């Protein structure tokens, strides 16, 4: 039940506890120990900036309007999320982050100019 | 009708003064965008000088201090065929110099420039080195070279770097054909004088730059649009030889010269150089008038720091007289060859409480560089002379067309959007 | 002069489908949101649908709502309806119109500035 | 298409590249650089805490209910939108910044107030 | 009416002060200062995130699922509102701010799992 608990366990039953280890990514001799905490702080900032832009600020599960292209992968639901943990799915679609990510901020720049319309 | 609508994320950006960092061993166009720049208000050229003057501080930390040689030394005449124009100029003095075990000492004689020593009581036979009375002198580490290794400035997240690509640029006003760039062009801290050596040529025409051209108090930087190539030479084969001060810690010296004593020189191509002038002045005319006369001399006084060509050539520091360049008059395979002065304990920075003693370098030493700009002052005629002693004026020169700014992405606007 | 040209069917059985379309020139085909009017033979005006310069937005008339569909192409300068089940209540000459909304951004249309000739789409 | 391209464009063109801006606001001798980044992190801070303050956490266009005074300018939105760049634009109301954000923070507390007593 | 004019006067006064101590909470010697300003950023972002693991991102006023227990006080709103300042009822229930955190966040998961499943 305590951080990285659920690595070896199934997707879905891993995606129960991302409060665990969301709490667990903040907190000449002491200089190098700055810039560790500098770092991690922009490390920490840069991934909450990228959910911003797609439109998931504030959310630890966060749907979207991109589909799924099986080109990516074709597993189904079932070996998905029952089998392949976390880690062997990372893998897996590693080669694929980029263009996902991509696709997500066009999504969310076409639904804000949609709903500032629409508010007009 | 219209409502605040927030914007974040805005291409908009003020004038800013931040700390750059080094990137040693990219560009956006920006089409409508015209900026002002203004050279010698440029921040980056403050913090390249602190940054080069910490930097050489640095790398002397570790070496030999040379406190032991804060003696008397007893110089007479070398005993060498030496040149009527090198008469006077060295030195051969004889000490007795520590040892690594604190209850021996060692009879040591050596070569000095005479620049480098000063008479005491005005006696003929004993003289001390000339920073006994006002420093410590630091040798510089033999392991560790003074070449002028390029550095590229970068900028800090939320910064950016604004270049000017405005072939006919003088330093000010506005720049309409600006670029966004992430870091600066590598630039070489060539540390000189009066003439510039071995940085960008104009790539049109002379450029004459002044942060006010009708103020003789002012400097002029002169950028030229072709090189000059210059030849320095040390032509003596020097023998060198060191001894240990201390425990570990080792002094160079020169010994001996193998042959014949001749002076260091420059030399210039006569033609090049008069075509360069030629240049010059013309560009000159336009700030002066048309129907003048521009005449070029030597410069009026001061320290020899000041009023020759000083530059760093393999290793070696040389202090040229430049008064064969600059000795003309301009009314509306031949080569000039300039005297050099070599020092060993030199202070590099316009500084009293440093000085530093560059050891000899064994053989013969040769350098080929090329004059890529001028400094100049100014007194109908017009008279310009070689000025050039404050080095920041050499990093105006290549920092002159970088500007930095600070983002600011949040903004607002009228829409007809309302929540 | 700005100019809309339909170029859409005729004749059609009721219950079946048929594609409207309107070719535009003459004006910024992207600045301009755009919507189908219609004239059944003996009355007046009545609004279809609307969609925006963008295309990404549609709105429609609860009476073919859940049955038609507007679309836009704006590298072909293209307006066009596709029409489903056809009732015969939707005899009508249909007209390609230029307005009905804007950008935000932009100063507000609600009126038709151009309008096309109109094709007559005939349910028998 | 990169950083800052748009500068020299119009309004209207040059807000659809907010997320070009934005991700490129985040990343004794060292201890300046450490100074850099640490001043950058707070910058960045400062300006996403402001905007929570006015309601428009999580969004690069934001639409408030502040109306916009005409003494501000009384320029129209073809003279705005379709013209002044956005560095013109900043330099004609900078006089006026401080006036908006306080109407944008005012309004802000108003309809917060009135939502927790409308889920009352 | 600035930086904590309010924190001796009644919860209800207070309540409307709220932007004004959210501003004031951003912005070898010379190291310990530092070393204060990544201490201050860092304290900032868990506060934060921790408004965000609840459901409370971007707003100084949340409501939320989870009801009060008598257990933790059993003032009523008179009591509270319109007398103990904030200083007072910090001290009051100190000691069940831990138990009221747990259960904001079993809350928040309990919601965003509930919504995923509606959009499917
Ligand atoms: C203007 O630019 C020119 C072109 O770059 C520059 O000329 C170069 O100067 C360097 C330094 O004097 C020369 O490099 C040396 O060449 C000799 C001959 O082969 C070598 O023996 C040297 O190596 C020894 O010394 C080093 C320390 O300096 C040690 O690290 C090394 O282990 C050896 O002991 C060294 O390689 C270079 O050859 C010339 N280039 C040309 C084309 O002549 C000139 O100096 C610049 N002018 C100014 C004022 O900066
Ligand atoms: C600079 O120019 C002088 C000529 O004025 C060169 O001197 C000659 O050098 C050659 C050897 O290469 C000798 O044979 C000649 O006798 C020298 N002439 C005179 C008048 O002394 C000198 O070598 C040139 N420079 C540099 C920098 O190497
Ligand atoms: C500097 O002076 C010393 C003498 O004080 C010179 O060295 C002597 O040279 C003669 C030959 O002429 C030898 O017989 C002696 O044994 C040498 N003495 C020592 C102590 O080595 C030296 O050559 C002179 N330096 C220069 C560059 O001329
Ligand atoms: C460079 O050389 C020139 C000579 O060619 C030196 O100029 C002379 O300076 C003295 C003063 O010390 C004057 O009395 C002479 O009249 C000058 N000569 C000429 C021809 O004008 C000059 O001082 C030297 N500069 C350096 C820095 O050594
Ligand atoms: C799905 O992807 C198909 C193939 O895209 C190519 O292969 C993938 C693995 C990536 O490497 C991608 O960059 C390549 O272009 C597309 O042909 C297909 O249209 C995509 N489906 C969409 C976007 O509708
Ligand atoms: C989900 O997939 C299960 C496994 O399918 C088989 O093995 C995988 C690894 C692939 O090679 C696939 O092509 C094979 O058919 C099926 O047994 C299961 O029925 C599927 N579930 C549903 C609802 O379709
Ligand atoms: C719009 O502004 C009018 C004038 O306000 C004054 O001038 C502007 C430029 C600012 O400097 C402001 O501080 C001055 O008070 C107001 O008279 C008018 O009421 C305002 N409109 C509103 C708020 O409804
Ligand atoms: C938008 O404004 C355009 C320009 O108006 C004129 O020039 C500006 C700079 C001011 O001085 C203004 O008072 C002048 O009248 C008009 O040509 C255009 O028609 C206006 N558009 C709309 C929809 O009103
Ligand atoms: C309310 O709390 C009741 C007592 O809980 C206990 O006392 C409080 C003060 C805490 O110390 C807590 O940890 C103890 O368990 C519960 O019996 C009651 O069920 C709670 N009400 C709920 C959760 O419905
Ligand atoms: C709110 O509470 C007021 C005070 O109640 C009394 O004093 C407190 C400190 C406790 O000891 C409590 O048990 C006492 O009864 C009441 O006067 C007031 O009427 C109450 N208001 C409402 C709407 O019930
Ligand atoms: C590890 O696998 C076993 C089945 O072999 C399963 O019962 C157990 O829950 C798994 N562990 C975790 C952390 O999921
Ligand atoms: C693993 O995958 C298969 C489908 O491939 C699925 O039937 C099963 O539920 C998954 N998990 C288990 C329990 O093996
Ligand atoms: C991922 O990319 C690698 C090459 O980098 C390739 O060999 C592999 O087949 C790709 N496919 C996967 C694992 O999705
Ligand atoms: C030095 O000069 C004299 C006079 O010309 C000459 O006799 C002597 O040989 C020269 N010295 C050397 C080492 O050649
Ligand atoms: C030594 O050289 C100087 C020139 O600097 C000269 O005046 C002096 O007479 C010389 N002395 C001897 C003994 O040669
Ligand atoms: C070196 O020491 C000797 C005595 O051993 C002395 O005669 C000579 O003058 C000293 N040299 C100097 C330069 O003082
Ligand atoms: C050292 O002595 C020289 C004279 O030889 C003099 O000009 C200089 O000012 C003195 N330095 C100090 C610090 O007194
Ligand atoms: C540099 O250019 C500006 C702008 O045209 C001009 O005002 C200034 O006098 C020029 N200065 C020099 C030295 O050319
Ligand atoms: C430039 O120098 C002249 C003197 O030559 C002076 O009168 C003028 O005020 C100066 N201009 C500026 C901007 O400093
Ligand atoms: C300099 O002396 C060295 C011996 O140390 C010799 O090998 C070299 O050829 C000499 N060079 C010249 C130019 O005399
Ligand atoms: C400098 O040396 C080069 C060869 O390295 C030669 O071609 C050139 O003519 C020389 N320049 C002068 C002024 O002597
Ligand atoms: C330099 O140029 C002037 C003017 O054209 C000319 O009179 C003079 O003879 C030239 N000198 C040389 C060395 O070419
Ligand atoms: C100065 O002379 C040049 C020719 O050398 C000419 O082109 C230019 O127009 C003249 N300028 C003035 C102000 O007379
Ligand atoms: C300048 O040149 C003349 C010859 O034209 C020469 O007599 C004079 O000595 C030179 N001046 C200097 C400082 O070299
Ligand atoms: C002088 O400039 C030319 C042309 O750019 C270049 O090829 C040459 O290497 C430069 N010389 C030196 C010493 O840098
Ligand atoms: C610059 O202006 C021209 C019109 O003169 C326009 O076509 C071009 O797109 C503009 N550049 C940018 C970056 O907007
Ligand atoms: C600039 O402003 C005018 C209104 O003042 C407007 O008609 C035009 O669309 C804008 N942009 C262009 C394309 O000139
Ligand atoms: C802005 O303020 C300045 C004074 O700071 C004033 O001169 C100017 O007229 C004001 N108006 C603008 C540019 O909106
Ligand atoms: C302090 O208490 C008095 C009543 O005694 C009240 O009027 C005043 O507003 C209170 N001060 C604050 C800051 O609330
Ligand atoms: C304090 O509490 C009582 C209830 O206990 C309530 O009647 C009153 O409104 C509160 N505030 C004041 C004004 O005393
Ligand atoms: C809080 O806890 C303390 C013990 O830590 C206890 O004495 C006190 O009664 C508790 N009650 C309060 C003040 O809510």
């Amino acid at each position: 039940l305590g951080f990285l608990g659920a690595a070896g366990s199934t997707m879905g039953a891993a995606s129960m506890t991302l409060t665990v280890q969301a709490r667990n990514l903040l907190s000449h001799w002491g200089i190098k120990q700055l810039q560790a905490r500098v770092l991690a702080v922009e490390h920490y900032l840069r991934d909450q900036q990228l959910l911003g832009i797609w439109g998931c600020s504030g959310k630890l599960i966060c749907c979207t309007n991109v589909p799924w292209n099986s080109s990516w992968s074709n597993r189904n639901l079932s070996e998905i999320w029952d089998n392949m943990t976390w880690l062997q799915w990372d893998k897996e679609i590693s080669n694929y982050t980029q263009i996902i990510y991509g696709l997500l901020e066009e999504s969310q720049n076409q639904q804000e100019k949609n709903e500032q319309d629409l508010l007009a | 009708n219209l409502w605040v609508t927030v914007y974040y994320g805005v291409p908009v950006w003020k004038d800013a003064e931040t700390t750059l960092f080094c990137a040693s061993d990219q560009e956006i166009h920006l089409e409508n965008v015209t900026e002002e720049f203004n050279m010698w208000k440029n921040n980056m050229v403050e913090q390249m000088h602190e940054d080069i003057i910490s930097l050489w501080d640095q790398s002397l930390k570790p070496c030999v201090k040379l406190t032991p040689l804060c003696v008397t030394l007893q110089c007479t005449n070398v005993t060498n065929n030496i040149t009527d124009d090198m008469r006077g100029e060295l030195k051969n003095c004889s000490f007795n110099a520590t040892t690594e075990l604190r209850n021996k000492r060692q009879k040591v004689y050596s070569l000095f420039y005479r620049l480098d020593i000063v008479p005491m009581g005005e006696n003929s036979t004993n003289y001390r080195l000339i920073n006994c009375n006002t420093s410590a002198i630091t040798q510089a580490c033999p392991k560790v070279s003074f070449e002028p290794i390029p550095i590229h400035y970068c900028a800090p997240a939320g910064f950016a770097i604004l270049k000017c690509k405005d072939k006919k640029f003088n330093g000010t006003g506005p720049c309409p054909s600006v670029s966004t760039v992430q870091c600066t062009h590598g630039i070489k801290p060539v540390v000189s004088t009066q003439l510039l050596l071995n940085g960008s040529l104009a790539e049109e025409e002379v450029i004459i730059r002044s942060e006010n051209i009708t103020n003789n108090a002012k400097n002029i930087l002169v950028q030229l649009n072709t090189p000059v190539q210059i030849n320095c030479t040390r032509p003596n084969n020097n023998t060198v030889k060191s001894i240990r001060i201390g425990p570990g810690q080792a002094f160079y010296y020169t010994g001996d010269i193998i042959g014949d004593i001749r002076q260091a020189h420059c030399n210039v191509s006569k033609a090049t150089w008069n075509e360069t002038l030629g240049k010059v002045v013309k560009q000159l005319r336009k700030h002066f008038g048309n129907n003048t006369i521009i005449r070029f001399a030597q410069s009026s006084g001061g320290d020899l720091e000041v009023t020759t060509h000083s530059f760093n050539c393999g290793g070696e520091f040389f202090y040229c007289n430049t008064s064969g360049l600059f000795n003309s008059t301009w009314i509306s395979n031949d080569s000039i060859t300039l005297p050099c002065r070599i020092k060993q304990i030199i202070n590099m920075w316009q500084r009293i409480g440093q000085a530093m003693y560059a050891p000899p370098i064994q053989g013969v030493i040769r350098c080929v560089s090329n004059i890529t700009g001028l400094i100049l002052t100014r007194d109908t005629t017009e008279t310009f002379r070689p000025g050039g002693g404050d080095m920041r004026d050499n990093w105006r020169s290549e920092l002159y067309k970088y500007k930095v700014v600070k983002i600011e992405p949040l903004g607002v606007a009228p829409t007809r959007c309302k929540r | 002069e700005v100019q809309l040209v339909e170029t859409g069917g005729g004749l059609v059985q009721p219950g079946g489908s048929l594609k409207l379309s309107c070719r535009a020139s003459g004006y910024t085909f992207s600045s301009f949101a755009m919507s189908w009017v219609r004239q059944a033979p003996g009355k007046g005006l009545e609004w279809v649908s609307l969609i925006n310069d963008r295309g990404g937005l549609t709105f429609y008339v609860d009476s073919v709502k859940g049955r038609f569909t507007i679309s836009r192409d704006n590298s072909k300068n293209t307006l066009s309806l596709q029409m489903h089940s056809l009732r015969d209540g939707d005899t009508a000459v249909y007209y390609c119109a230029t307005g009905g909304m804007s950008s935000a951004l932009q100063s507000s249309k609600y009126y038709f500035d151009f309008w096309g000739q109109g094709a007559l789409v005939t349910v028998s």
